[PDB]
C-alpha cells in the first residue's frame, strides 16, 4: 500500500496515472493537489 | 497600586497563550482558513455575520437628557458624519466581521480634516470640522508583533509587518471572548477544532472507501502462457480481446459472455474463469452516523442548531421578544461588544481631538434583528389599557406604529372621517 | 482582581478621568490571571485568609483583590469549578472517541491483496519478474472503481496441493465490533450536558421552560446563572463598594448596592392576563410602579406626561 | 483497468467501440 511518504511523492509525479478525485491527506493541506 | 501583571506567556512578543502549536498566530491563521472550508463550520459563522450586517446603527444622546438641544444637534452631526465616510457604515461592519474567523479585527482610524471639498480625503460638508475616511481596512495576516508596555499591563499596540508600526491609540481592536485580556482574544473557531478535525478525516476516509470499493469488479484468470510477448499470435489475440472486454463491458441489453471452459483432469479445477470479485466481510464502523454526530457537535459549539432543525414556532430571532433564540442572543453579545469598544475608540477620539471636553458623551446604539411578534404586543396593549396600567404616551404610539414599519404620525394631517363609515 | 484606585485630580494624571471633582475611583485591573498565583498565604488559625502572591516579590494583600468563588463550602479560595463534577464522563468520552477514530483509520476490510510466489519478490529475480512486481505495485497504488475497472490476472492451479499460486483477493474480516461506540459516546455526551444542566443545548427550547428569572417557568440552568449572579452581587457589595465607601471618606452606615435586570423578559401575554384578571376585580392597586414596570417590559421608559398622545389623531 | 491515462486516451481513439453514458472524470471537465 501507501506508507512511505516518499514513495507516494515519486508515484505522484508519474504522468501516466489517473487524477483521483480525493486521496488520503488532502483536506488538511491548503494547496489542494 | 498595580501590584500584579497580566503575564500570559511573554515568549518573544508573540502571544504564546494557546498551548497548541497549530492554533497560534503564525499557524492559527493557516488553520482558520482550513476550518472555514467545511460547510458546517462555514454556515455556522456565516449566519452570525448575516445578523450583524442586518442591523442598523444610529447615534443618539445618552440614556437621559434626550431633550437637550445641544445634545440633539450633536447627534445630527454624528449621523451625517457616519455616512460622510468614503466607505459606507455597512461596509465597515463587513470588514469588522473578520471578527468571527480570527477573534479580532484591527482598524487603523484615518481622520479627514476641516470639512470642505479641498482634497487629501475629499468629503461633503465644509464646516471645517474633523472627520473619518479610508482605513479601517486592515487584515489579520499582516500583524506580526504586539508591542508591550513595561510590566505588560495595558499594552494595546502592535506593528503591521515595509513595516507600518502603529501606536496604541490609532486603531480599534475588537475582542470576541477576551478572558485574560490578551489582544487576540479567542476566536469562536477555537472550541470547534476537535469536532472539525474528527469530522473531516472520517469524511475523507469515506470518500476514499467508495472509490476503492472493488466489489463486483470483473476479474479474468488466464494461464500464464497466454500472458506474454512470446506467446503465439492466437494467444496474444485472445489477451487483446479480453482487454477490450474488460474496458467496454456494461450491463446493456446484449450483455453476455461466451467463454472457453476446460476442467483440467488434474486438480479438478477449471483454468479459465470470468468472475466478479467478491468480499467476505463488512466495514466495521458505520461512517454515516459517525459524521452526523460531529456535524451536530460543531453546530452545538456555535449554538446554530437552527441551521439543521429549522425555524420553530416557539423560537424567534427578535431581541425585544420574550422568546429570543440562543443564537440570536449571541449576536447581541457581539453587538454590545462593539458598542463597548466605542468607549475609548473613534467617537472619543473624534470628540476629544475636536475639543469640547464635555463630561457626557454621545453613544451609538443598535436596533433589533427582527421585529417582535406583533400579535403578542397587540394582545398585550389592547387588553391592558382598558383596565389601566399602561399610560398612553407618544413613545407608545410611536413604537407600536414603527413595528408595522411606519414613522411617527404627523398630527398636522389626520385620516379623514367622511369616508370612515 | 486587584482593585487599582484612581483620583481625577483634574485629569493630568497616571489614570485620566472625565469628571472633575477630585474624588477617588477605580481603573485598570481587575484583570489578573489564575495561573500566576503560586501560594496562598494563611493567617494563623486559617480562618479568613484570602491572600496570595502572583509569581522584590509581588505578594498581594487580602483586601486589595476580589475573590469570586463558585461553590465555596469549606472556604477554599479556589472554590470548585463546575468541570470537576464532569471530569469522568469527559475522560471516558475522549478515550472512546480516540479509539473509534483509530479503529476507523485501521479498517482495512476490502483492501486489495496480491499473492505472488516468493521467487518473484527479490533483486536477483528475472527482469520480467521485476516488471511484473512493478506493475502489481502500480495496480495496488492506482486501482480504483471507475467504469473500466477490471483485471486480467495470470492463474495456475498447481498439480500438487490443488491451490492457485497467484492470488488476488480483497482482505475480509470474519467478525464484528463488540461495542457500539456511537451510542456510548452519545450517552457520555448526554451525561456531560446533564452535569452542567445544559440540556437545552441538545434538546432545544422546550415549552415547559424559559430563560426568564422573573418567570414562573425558569429553567434549571437559568436558576444556576441566577445563583452565580447573586454570588457576584454579594461579593461586589461586601468588597470594592465597601472599600470605596469607606476610604473615600463620607463614612455613611447605609451603602449602595448594584442590581441586575432579567436575562429575558417574561411571557408578556401571561403578565397581561394576570394584570387584566386581577385589577378589573380590584386586588392589585394600579400605581406608577406597575405603569413603569409593564412599560419597561415592553422596552420603554416611564411615560412623559409632558407629551401625551393627541385626541384628534385617534378614532 | 483504468490505471493509465495514456492507455485511456489510446483506447478512446477506437471508433468501433460502445459509447458509455457517464465516464470517470466527466464531473470536473469543462468540455464534455
Amino acid at each position: 500500500g501507501g506508507i512511505n511518504q516518499c514513495d507516494i511523492d515519486m508515484r505522484r509525479q508519474n504522468p501516466c496515472s489517473v487524477k483521483k478525485y480525493t486521496e488520503y491527506g488532502d483536506a488538511v493541506r491548503y494547496y489542494g493537489r | 497600586g498595580e501590584v500584579g501583571s497580566l503575564g500570559l506567556k511573554v515568549r518573544s512578543g508573540r502571544i504564546y497563550e494557546e498551548p497548541r502549536q497549530a492554533l497560534r498566530f503564525p499557524e492559527s491563521i493557516k488553520t482558520f482558513q482550513l476550518m472555514m472550508r467545511d460547510p458546517s463550520v462555514a454556515a455556522s459563522v456565516n449566519i452570525i455575520k448575516m445578523f450583524v450586517r442586518k442591523v442598523n446603527w444610529r447615534f443618539v444622546p445618552p440614556k437621559g437628557k434626550e431633550k437637550d438641544a445641544k445634545m440633539i444637534e450633536r447627534a445630527n452631526f454624528f449621523n451625517s458624519l457616519m455616512n460622510d465616510m468614503e466607505h459606507d457604515w455597512a461596509d465597515f461592519i463587513n470588514s469588522v466581521m473578520s471578527f468571527c474567523t480570527y477573534g479580532f479585527c484591527v482598524n487603523e482610524k484615518v481622520y479627514k480634516k476641516r470639512q470642505g471639498k479641498k482634497g487629501k480625503y475629499p468629503s461633503k460638508y465644509n464646516d471645517g470640522l474633523i472627520g473619518w475616511a479610508k482605513l479601517p481596512i486592515r487584515n489579520q495576516t499582516t500583524l506580526d508583533k504586539w508591542y508591550f508596555d513595561s510590566d505588560y499591563r495595558k499594552v494595546i499596540g502592535v506593528r503591521q509587518n515595509l513595516t507600518r508600526k502603529l501606536p496604541r491609540s490609532k486603531f480599534l481592536l475588537f475582542k470576541y471572548d477576551d478572558e485574560y485580556g490578551n489582544p487576540e482574544g479567542r476566536s469562536p473557531l477555537l472550541n470547534a477544532y476537535v469536532p472539525w478535525k474528527y469530522k473531516v478525516q472520517i469524511e475523507e476516509f469515506e470518500a476514499v472507501g467508495v472509490s476503492r470499493d472493488l466489489v463486483g469488479m470483473p476479474k479474468i484468470g488466464l494461464p500464464p502462457d497466454y500472458l506474454g510477448e512470446d506467446a503465439e499470435p492466437e494467444k496474444k489475440a485472445f489477451v487483446k480481446y479480453c482487454q477490450e472486454v474488460v474496458n467496454d463491458l456494461i450491463a446493456n441489453d446484449r450483455a453476455g459472455l461466451i467463454w472457453p471452459r476446460f476442467i483440467d483432469p488434474e486438480t479438478k479445477e477449471d483454468i479459465f474463469e470470468f468472475s466478479l470479485v467478491s468480499r467476505q466481510g463488512a466495514k466495521a464502523y458505520d461512517t454515516g452516523s459517525i459524521i452526523d454526530r460531529y456535524s451536530k457537535q460543531i453546530m452545538m459549539a456555535f449554538m446554530s442548531d437552527v441551521l439543521a432543525m429549522g425555524q420553530s414556532k416557539y423560537g424567534s430571532f427578535s431581541l425585544a421578544d420574550s422568546k429570543t433564540s440562543l443564537l440570536a442572543m449571541s449576536v447581541d453579545i457581539l453587538l454590545k461588544q462593539i458598542k463597548n469598544v466605542i468607549n475609548r475608540d473613534l467617537v472619543a477620539q473624534t470628540y476629544a481631538l475636536n475639543m469640547w471636553d464635555d463630561e457626557e458623551h454621545v453613544e451609538i446604539v443598535y436596533d433589533d434583528i427582527e421585529t417582535p411578534d406583533i400579535e403578542s404586543i397587540g394582545s398585550y396593549v389592547q387588553k391592558t389599557v382598558a383596565v389601566g396600567a399602561m399610560e398612553v404616551d407618544k413613545a407608545l404610539s410611536d413604537k407600536l406604529r414603527e413595528h408595522i414599519g411606519l414613522e411617527p404620525a404627523d398630527e398636522s394631517k389626520p385620516v379623514s372621517e367622511n369616508l370612515s363609515p
